[PDB]
């Protein structure tokens, strides 16, 4: 789905720069999924600080 | 299932007003993320449904009502950029504390200097907020000016903000890195020129800034210049 407007995806990326495509769209893919379990259309910071801490290490 | 929320993120007015008429209850309920109504109308640029629900909340203090990632109305408004609704949540009896964190640690100038809103910025600077709380990856909002390159945000936050300039993250880096590493030579040179950052600290992999350029031009540029 999208971003919600506060969102900060641009924050995850600032972290250990380097990240390949794929792990970037495995978040993002992770992110909608949550966003999903709430019955949201939006995607918020919690979905992708969340979808960050389990695709990175 | 939230009523009273989507009405604020569609931007119903009338329906707002008729929910709370109904259910006054209803002003500070949380949903499903732990978000009462404010962070919403907050969030889509409600701004008479703001108005409206501020108009009902002169007891609250905004620092009570974090959402489940522990964003509050005020981290949210501060991230959508609106100087006048940033102004509205802040002149009010009871004032949020302009340092809170979230759960990520990170403040509300974090937030508005990433997204580069120079006025709202500035506003948060010229009211108190510090320009060195590190947040969970040990940056502050410099580290972020510097990533976005904008010269603007670099000057409000070490002139205006006498920010800290040598401070590295995490990852062993500091502002310098991040421009560097995302081509902005200019931002870059401007740290080292102006605002005497040190281009010789070193990051966890043993690479200086130099060495983490977008590619050996920003590098052959910087150099060039500092």
């Amino acid at each position: 789905m999208s971003l919600a407007p506060e969102a900060d995806l641009d924050s995850l990326i600032i972290r250990n720069d380097s990240l390949s495509g794929a792990v970037i769209a495995a978040i993002m893919q992770e992110a909608g999924l949550r966003a999903v379990r709430k019955n949201r259309y939006v995607i918020l910071q919690s979905d992708l600080e969340e979808a960050y801490a389990t695709q990175v290490k | 299932n939230y009523p009273l929320h989507q009405a604020c993120m569609e931007n119903e007015f009338f329906k707002v007003q008729e929910l709370l008429h109904s259910k006054p209850s209803l002003l500070l309920q949380k949903d499903q993320d732990g978000r009462i109504p404010l962070h919403w109308s907050v969030s889509f640029q409600a701004h008479e449904i703001t108005s409206f629900l501020l108009s009902k909340m002169e007891n609250v203090n905004l620092d009570d009502y974090p959402d489940d990632s522990g964003w509050t109305p005020f981290h949210i408004a501060c991230s959508v950029g609106n100087l006048e609704v940033v102004k509205s949540l802040y002149d009010r009896p009871l004032k949020p504390d302009l340092n809170k964190i979230t759960n990520q640690g990170v403040t509300c100038l974090h937030l508005a200097v990433g997204k580069k809103w120079f006025e709202v910025s500035q506003f948060l600077i010229e009211n108190g907020a510090s320009v060195r709380i590190k947040d969970k990856f040990n940056q502050i909002p410099l580290h972020r000016a510097a990533s976005v390159g904008s010269l603007k945000l670099i000057e409000l936050l070490c002139g205006l903000g006498k920010s800290a300039v040598n401070w590295q993250d995490k990852q062993g880096w500091t502002p310098l890195f991040h421009a560097l590493a995302e081509g902005h030579g200019d931002a870059a040179v401007l740290l080292v020129e102006k605002y005497g950052a040190e281009y010789d600290l070193v990051d966890n992999k043993g690479a200086k800034a130099e060495d983490v350029a977008l590619n050996e031009q920003v590098k052959k540029f910087f150099l060039n210049n500092v």
